């Protein structure tokens, strides 16, 4: 029943994202962190705000902060913790509506993945050889096959080392 | 080897520290009013405090390191997290809490 | 060729639309008018309705002042800055001794504007507001959907300004008033309102069954506060600010006619005002006689169209308050050195709650200035969507059975779409004049020179529907009139002496918007066909060539003009000019030069030009063309020939077939301008700039074209072609190993400034209408702080029409180029002329029916007959018309040949054979007569540039209309390979060059596993997805050569794991037989 | 196949004292045809001292022979005081249709 | 991130100052225009450096994985890496140990030790003399074999 | 569809099991040295494209067509998945 808690455990990688320009805006930051903070600050202010003898009342009212502060990284499901505080707005991405939730990360990277030689195009039709046959535009195509493309170009004329290859597709 | 049955479930606080391994606590300066990166407390690169001049001891071999100031052959330049997991320790020792204990009356309520 | 058809034209197309717009700016926004008049309305109100923010210590609100735009137009578009126009407002403070300091309007802040045009300008992005509607104030009562227990439903002043009261008729409490967010014994209310027992009961009216609480005028005061927010009576009635409805109608004139009589300026001011006229009524309403419990039922006599002059100005109140209790925090802190009616009111919380509006307030729908029209429509469109409560996609609680049709002809029923359907459309021509300020009002006719339009509410005395007549009086004897909704036969009111209090469509078109009354036989197709048309027109393209349709409605007399596409005039006349770019003047008020366009940027590509017309002196009254235009005749597409039938099915399902000649005379082509924003901030590690001395890669490929950074105008560009080469110091990945074995091997030493350039996106071969440079510290440069330079070069592209773009006509027929033909082929008319365009039936003709076609036959009476025509709606242009017209036509055509060389040929004749056996031609005179008929409706012979035979069958042909919408191809395509490769996501979506994607998310999956594409299915989530190493394992794999690229190793999952382990979990990637236990990933 | 002007940078760009507009211009130049005496001639050039106010049309170019212009009137320009126009058009002889690919 | 009373008390300044000049001008004053409002050392660059760090911006964090981008461990790059290397191994096939290894250790290709020419001279007996010649003996014999057989494209990576 | 495809699907225990076999005797096939398939003379498919010809580098199709020569079996045979490389020397 180690469900009682004494050591939340947040990672750090996902956040340290930095400056995005073009069109009309730049500046850059992340969430879960500023969301995380909530914690440590409290759990830090507690200790140094007790050691200096903070009798009753105070003590609990604080400490508990951690508690509430914990229902942070976890699930924002009660009164909310909007950013822009006071801020009457958005919901802190606390594994709710996002990450683990539905259609945010889980419902996303389970199937909502991505090919890498994918692509798209319009639509046509018209007698060819029908079946097994397909439109596909010279260029457009190419890339999809760019890899081997080089390869065949190897031993068989075209070019020498694949080194170049793309060097010719410029 | 080759994957199979996928286990999971708890990992008592005793465990926290296991993965936690170390690293954490302290403050979380989301950068300095100056040189953006680091802070020597938060997303601080594990054992990276301006010029710790250490930590590279844990690593057996592979390549050189220890460049005094700035940064050595650490992760900060390459292999930094490598999208891998990195656990934080949290200093958390204060009273209690609750991993949400969900919304079905378990890990309490019933017991 | 002014072939007039439309009989009896009276009123003019409500001169001139573009009201909803201005209607806000001005009629609602006093401003450029004395500081004395205009009751409250929009801004004048708020100010007073905004109590002089209390703490002596008393501020004051006195008079405004505006105009004086610090940045005149154009300038702004050369940069950004909305064409905002700052104001101020004198503020004298009150307090203790000699309380006054009447400061200089307290030099407030700026506020954007509206160009006469009929739209808005923001950060150089001419955008648009758009209207909002909603159940309008008064009282409803509503029809108890729960269990037949008729109650009531009280209004709000407007959304953002009041509580929603209700008075139930339940059981476990006979009437539980519902205060906005609440529910309680309404009886516990009236008590604390003087009227309690004896004073209210037996005078008017489950009653006081709880009369126990009808004793003291304060009982519930508190007693009530105990059940609301946590365990209020300042607002909700008392005073004026919350529960206060006004303006002059509904907000006010709600009771005065519906409740009985005895208005106020709110309700329950605690001296009750309406809480009596409401229940008194439901009491003599439920069971009594006065029914008229006519629920909104969406009826427009209960709905409100709101001109933006209340859309933001409302929120204006809420802002000049986000400053009230923002300044009150100023009357406490900061000694008097720092205290004055000029040291609190700061332009930091006001302009904000407004700029954070026009720029991203949804509705704003960055104007769709595509063609000249579309745009306009936006200035209309109209929606109950936005911030007012009627909102989201695909329902709340109810939305499907709701905003359906209605009882408002003052609106087209063919404009929405299919998704967030209904909740979007557009007003109509004759609609909203004089009092549009509250509830729509369509014009009406009354037999002679008089007019009325008491809203789209007039449902008393019925009306006629423009049909049959003769100098004020017809003879139908069965007046095709209308009552409310049904369509009773008639009852000719009797006296030409005015209509039955209003009766006459006044004109046909009045029923539809505008984006409608412009399609040919728009009385001959399914509604949804048209629909899928009255929106296609929303997306045209300046084919530069333009044409103005053989068929059409002179409404184009407006379309252009009132949208100010082309230009106009002024009193006197006589030109002179230079033409080139500018235009001569006039005579009246002296000379007057005249700018134009120069292609210019549109908000998507249009690139609008303005070639002109003239030569010497003529003043009616036009002046210089429009983008998509011809002599005032709103031209949009290119009406080349056409002809039903199939051909090698190169028109299956629903496709079109073009003829290369449709390129020869560059008929179909256009242009689009993409602004390319490229910057160079400057950290402190690396400083980014633009020296044309690009590193590493030095070649003629650069120095010749670019040079000194910027590239001269008139330079052809292709994919990857540097647009504004640049540098950046930057040292991210320092010196390589073996690489050194090269940096010298060839001796190109080393570099020191990562290439960082622009290089044209994936693909956009084009030209250059110019460039543009910018920089910090400059007076006019409103760049983002911490930066310098904001290169912004322009490029447009002489489009074309390859193989894929959408064509579509005016009656619903989306093209999709098949395989344009090289002359030789085609349908060679007996006289050479091949059929430039085809359009095989099936698809929507037989299917989802239409009429158009009459736009084909009558059509041929064009390339031949030589005249163009005007075809009104629900009037003129009919099945016999074309005949009388098809007439002289044949004699004509057949004429030539019969007097030129031939008359009847084996082929041309033979066919006629079947023509009979077929069940068409009558066995008459020589091939002449018969060959004729075929004409009339059907089309003359025709052969085939393929075999050369004839086309056994009275084929059909006739120049019509071809549009070629926006959805091109070179713009709607993204092909690639590895290209992306994004981080954090570790999944495709990354490239300072590329930028594609392609989801496989769900479904796409399923269908695949539906078979055994294991190695292929897994393949996705494996290498070609997020196997990282796997990634490289790939390219390398094949790049190298043969080999079943590596097995696999997920990742996004590896993420979830930790992502999960985030919380108190674990993920023993448990192995085989329990005890093996695998936790793979942990280093490798 | 290939034109030019002088004070004009590119196609999608205007010309002073010229209502036409480059686009327009070529879009009128396109339908101009000619004939070439001799088979040697691979393709020649044409000029035009289009000056000051006037009407401006085909036969107002180089009075060269060897290549006659079976198109007279052919409304080419329209300048009114913005005199200036001297241009370098390159006529070709081929077989078919060949737009923006064969840059003369 | 970190706010000593070095910026808040100063940002409140330019803020109250910009709001100060505001009511007494009519338009949002520029940056340099504020310089005078302030004083010594307060030019424009510094007035811009401050309101460039923070006050409460640092984005709102995540509206709309609100932003993409990338280039960390470039996929195609890490693939064009093994090539150049394995490519050199081949381009080094037509070399002599008394030059190949000489290069390896020299430029530091063997492992990563950019040994000086002395370390290369010690182990490799003979003093720099013939060695220095072997050094340049390479380059040419390494570049000469290029213009006649492409490979001058590996430089772009 | 597939050349002879009809002689496949049935001549097995069920769809997949077929496709399966195929893509193995492919890499294993050509990818393990072009000269390996069972076919002998010209029955070995070709690609008479432009002016010149050559065996379709798309190995995958050999196997399909290779399953038309009595040769080759399929099933739990020779458990040494490794020893499939026991030939990896006899064919170099
Ligand atoms: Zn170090």
């Amino acid at each position: 029943p180690e469900w009682m808690i004494l050591e939340a455990v947040p990672v750090l990688p996902p956040d340290l994202r930095p400056m995005v320009q073009v069109d009309g805006g730049r500046f850059a930051t992340s969430d879960l962190n500023d969301l995380y903070r909530r914690l440590i600050n409290r759990n830090n202010r507690l200790k140094k705000l007790l050691a200096q003898g903070a009798p009753e009342i105070i003590i609990r009212n604080e400490k508990r902060m951690l508690q509430e502060a914990v229902d942070a990284v976890i699930d924002n499901g009660r009164r909310g913790s909007p950013v822009t505080n006071p801020g009457s707005e958005r919901p802190l991405r606390s594994l709710t509506d996002i990450l683990s939730g539905k259609q945010g990360r889980f419902r996303q990277n389970l199937l909502g993945k991505r090919v890498d030689y994918s692509g798209r195009s319009v639509i046509v039709v018209g007698p060819q050889l029908k079946l097994h046959q397909c439109g596909l535009p010279k260029r457009m195509a190419l890339e999809l096959f760019k890899p081997f493309l080089l390869k065949k170009m190897e031993e068989k004329a075209f070019a020498p080392n694949v080194k170049a290859a793309r060097r010719m597709l410029e | 080897k080759e994957v199979r049955k996928v286990r999971i479930a708890l990992a008592s606080p005793e465990k926290i520290r296991s993965w936690s391994y170390g690293e954490v606590e302290k403050p979380e300066t989301i950068n300095y009013r100056t040189l953006k990166p680091e802070r020597d407390g938060l997303f601080d690169e594990r054992i990276f405090g301006p010029i710790k001049d250490y930590e590279c001891a844990c690593g057996k071999y592979k390549r050189q390191r220890f460049e005094g100031k700035v940064c050595e052959r650490c992760g900060v330049e390459v292999t930094r997290s490598i999208v891998r997991r990195y656990r934080m320790g949290h200093i958390e020792l204060a009273t209690p809490a609750a991993h949400i204990w969900f919304v079905k009356d378990v890990p309490s309520k019933i017991g | 060729e002014i072939k007039r058809f439309g009989r009896i034209r009276e009123v003019i197309p409500l001169p001139p639309l573009t009201e909803i717009q201005v209607e806000s700016y001005k009629k609602a926004l006093q401003a450029d008018v004395p500081p004395e008049k205009r009751e409250n309305v929009g801004i004048q109100a708020a100010f007073k309705e905004t109590f002089p923010i209390e703490e002596g210590l008393v501020l004051d609100f006195l008079e405004y002042r505006i105009g004086d735009p610090p940045f005149s137009q154009d300038e702004c578009r050369e940069k950004d800055l909305t064409y905002q126009a700052p104001l101020y407002a004198r503020l004298q403070l009150i307090h203790k001794d000699t309380g006054l300091i009447k400061e200089d309007e307290v030099f407030l802040g700026h506020l954007p504007l509206m160009t006469e045009d009929g739209s808005f300008i923001i950060n150089g992005a001419d955008r648009v507001i758009v209207s909002q509607i909603h159940r309008s104030p008064g009282v409803y009562f509503t029809p108890d959907p729960a269990r037949p227990g008729r109650y009531i439903a009280s209004i709000i002043p407007l959304p953002k300004r009041g509580p929603w009261i209700d008075l139930e008729v339940e059981a476990s409490g006979v009437v539980t008033m519902k205060v906005n967010k609440r529910k309680f014994p309404l009886v516990l209310l009236l008590r604390v309102l003087g009227y309690d027992q004896e004073t209210l009961v037996r005078e008017l009216s489950g009653l006081l069954d709880e009369a126990v609480l009808a004793m003291r005028p304060e009982e519930a005061m508190v007693r009530l506060f105990t059940l609301l927010r946590p365990g209020l009576a300042y607002l909700f009635g008392l005073l004026a600010d919350p529960k206060r409805y006004d303006l002059g109608e509904a907000g006010r004139y709600k009771a005065e006619e519906k409740l009985g009589v005895g208005l106020s300026g709110r309700t329950l001011v605690f001296k009750d005002e309406v809480f009596l006229p409401t229940l008194r009524y439901l009491f003599a309403l439920t069971a009594g006689v006065p029914g008229h419990e006519v629920d909104d039922i969406d009826h427009l006599g209960n709905r409100r169209i709101r001109t933006v002059g209340e859309l933001m100005a409302d929120q204006f109140r809420v802002g000049l308050a986000r400053l009230a209790r923002g300044v009150r925090e100023r009357m406490v802190m900061g000694s008097p050195d720092t205290l004055t009616p000029a040291k609190l009111v700061n332009s930091r919380p006001l302009e904000a709650a407004l700029r954070e509006f026009f720029s991203r307030s949804q509705l704003s729908q960055f104007k769709d200035e595509t063609n000249p029209l579309s745009s306009l429509r936006h200035k209309r469109r109209i929606s109950a969507l936005g911030p007012g409560g009627l909102t989201r996609e695909r329902a709340g609680f109810d939305v499907r059975d709701v905003h359906r049709t209605h009882y408002g002809r003052i609106c087209p029923v063919e404009t929405p779409e299919g998704a967030n359907i209904g909740l979007i459309t557009s007003l109509a021509a004759y609609a909203r004049v004089d009092a549009l300020g509250f509830i729509r009002t369509p014009y009406r006719r009354v037999k002679n020179g008089v007019v009325t339009e008491e809203v789209v509410y007039m449902t008393a005395s019925e009306e006629d529907r423009y049909t049959i007549a003769q100098a004020n009086t017809p003879l139908e004897g069965d007046r095709i009139a209308t009552d409310r909704v049904v369509a009773r036969r008639r009852g000719e009111p009797v006296i030409v002496a005015p209509e039955e209090v209003e009766f006459m469509d006044v004109s046909p078109k009045q029923v539809f918007s505008l984006n409608t009354n412009l399609i040919p036989f728009l009385e001959h197709d399914d509604a949804n066909r048209a629909l899928m048309g009255s929106n296609m027109q929303t997306q045209a393209v300046p084919l530069i060539r333009a044409q103005a349709p053989v068929v059409m409605t002179g409404l184009e007399e407006r379309v252009v003009r009132d949208s100010l596409a082309a230009l106009y005039a002024e009193e006197d006349g006589e030109v002179v000019k230079v033409d080139g770019t500018r235009i001569a003047v006039r005579y009246e008020d002296g000379r007057l030069v005249h700018p134009l366009r120069r292609y210019a940027r549109s908000n998507q590509g249009t690139a609008f030009d303005q070639r002109p017309r003239v030569r010497v002196g003529q003043r009616v009254d036009l002046l210089a063309d429009g983008p998509a235009s011809e002599e005032g005749f709103l031209a949009l597409g290119q009406n080349v020939l056409v002809a039903i039938m199939p051909f090698d099915g190169y028109n299956f399902e629903d496709a079109i077939v073009i003829s290369e000649e449709l390129l020869k005379r560059d008929f179909y082509t256009s242009i689009h301008i993409e602004r390319y924003e490229i910057e160079a901030r400057d950290t402190k590690l690396g400083p980014e700039r633009i020296t044309r001395d690009i590193p590493h890669l030095s070649e003629a490929a650069l120095r010749d074209l670019d040079e000194e950074g910027i590239v001269r105008i008139g330079a052809e560009v292709k994919p990857g072609d540097i647009l504004v080469g640049r540098t950046s110091f930057k040292g991210e990945q320092e010196p390589s190993p073996e690489e050194r074995l090269l940096r010298s091997i060839f001796g190109e030493k080393a570099r020191d400034v990562k290439d960082t350039s622009l290089r044209v996106p994936p693909g956009e071969g084009g030209i250059v209408v110019g460039r543009l440079r910018l920089r910090r510290g400059d007076p006019g440069v409103e760049l983002k702080p911490g930066v310098r330079e904001v290169v912004r070069v322009f490029v447009a592209q002489k489009r074309k029409l390859q193989v894929g773009d959408k064509l579509a006509n005016r009656h619903g027929n989306k093209g999709v180029v098949a395989k344009i033909l090289p002359v030789e082929d085609m349908p060679h008319l007996p006289d050479g002329t091949p059929v430039d365009v085809i359009l095989n039936p099936l698809g929507v003709p037989s299917r989802m029916n239409l009429g158009q076609i009459l736009e084909t036959h009558l059509g041929l009476a064009g390339y031949f007959l030589g005249q163009r025509y005007i075809s009104p709606v629900f009037d003129g242009a009919t099945e016999p018309e074309i005949k009388e017209l098809l007439a002289e036509a044949f004699n004509l055509y057949f004429g030539k040949r019969q007097g030129e060389g031939f008359g009847v040929d084996k082929r041309e004749k033979e066919v006629l054979a079947r023509a009979e056996k077929l069940g068409l031609v009558s066995p008459g005179k020589s091939p002449e007569e018969q060959l004729k008929e075929l004409f009339d409706l059907g089309k003359v012979v025709l052969y085939d540039g393929r075999t050369g035979e004839p086309f056994e069958g009275p084929i059909v042909v006739g120049q019509m209309f071809i549009m070629k919408l926006y959805h091109m191809v070179e713009d709607k395509m993204h092909a690639r390979s590895t290209g992306p490769y994004s981080l954090i996501t570790q999944q495709p979506l990354g490239g300072k060059a590329q930028f594609g994607g392609q989801r496989f998310g769900e479904m796409e999956v399923w269908a695949l596993e539906a078979y055994g594409a294991a190695h292929t299915l897994q393949e996705m989530l494996t290498i070609k997805s997020d196997d990282i190493e796997g990634r490289n394992a790939a390219y390398q794999a094949i790049i190298k050569g043969e080999d079943v690229p590596e097995p696999s190793v997920p990742e996004s999952f590896r993420v979830l794991v930790k992502e999960l382990q985030a919380l108190a979990l674990d993920v023993q990637t448990l192995d085989e037989k329990d005890n093996p236990v695998d936790i793979f990933e942990g280093l490798a | 196949t290939s034109v030019y002007i002088e004070d004009v940078l590119h196609e999608f760009s205007t010309i002073p004292g010229v209502k036409e507009d480059v686009v327009e211009i070529i879009l009128n130049l396109k339908e101009l045809v000619v004939r070439f005496l001799d088979p040697k001639m691979a393709s020649t050039t044409l000029i035009l001292r289009a000056e000051g106010p006037k009407e401006v049309r085909a036969g107002d170019f180089t009075p060269s022979a060897d290549v006659e212009i079976m198109n007279p009137d052919l409304h080419i320009a329209t300048l009114e005081e913005g005199g200036k126009l001297y241009m370098e058009v390159r006529v070709d002889r081929g077989v078919g249709y060949v737009p923006a690919e064969r840059h003369g | 991130i970190r706010i000593p009373v070095h910026m808040v008390e100063t940002i409140n300044k330019l803020s109250r100052t910009a709001r100060q000049l505001q009511q007494e001008l009519g338009r949002e004053p520029s940056y340099e225009e504020i310089a005078e409002a302030m004083g010594p050392g307060w030019d424009a660059k510094r007035v811009e450096e401050t309101l460039k760090i923070a006050q409460e911006p640092v984005s709102l964090e995540t509206p709309i994985d609100f932003i993409p981008d990338e280039n960390l461990p470039s996929p195609v790059e890490a693939a064009a890496q093994s090539l150049l290397s394995e490519e050199l191994e081949k381009a080094l096939s037509k070399l002599s140990e008394r030059e190949a290894m000489v290069l390896k250790l020299r430029k530091g290709l063997i492992d990563g030790r950019e040994h000086t020419l002395e370390e290369v001279g010690a182990y490799f007996g003979v003093t720099r003399e013939r060695i220095r010649q072997i050094e340049n003996k390479a380059l040419r014999k390494l570049k000469y074999h290029e213009s006649r057989t492409r490979k001058l494209r590996d430089f772009l990576e | 569809a597939e050349p002879g495809i009809d002689k496949l699907f049935g001549m097995v225990d069920s769809k997949y099991r077929l496709t399966v076999v195929v893509a193995k005797r492919a890499q294993q096939l050509l990818r393990h040295r072009f000269k390996n398939t069972v076919l002998e003379p010209e029955e070995r498919p070709k690609m008479r494209t432009l002016e010149g010809l050559y065996d379709d580098p798309n190995a995958v199709t050999w196997a399909m067509k290779e399953l038309l020569t009595g040769r080759l079996f399929f099933g739990e045979n020779l458990v040494p998945e490794d020893r499939l490389q026991k030939e990896m020397e006899r064919l170099y």
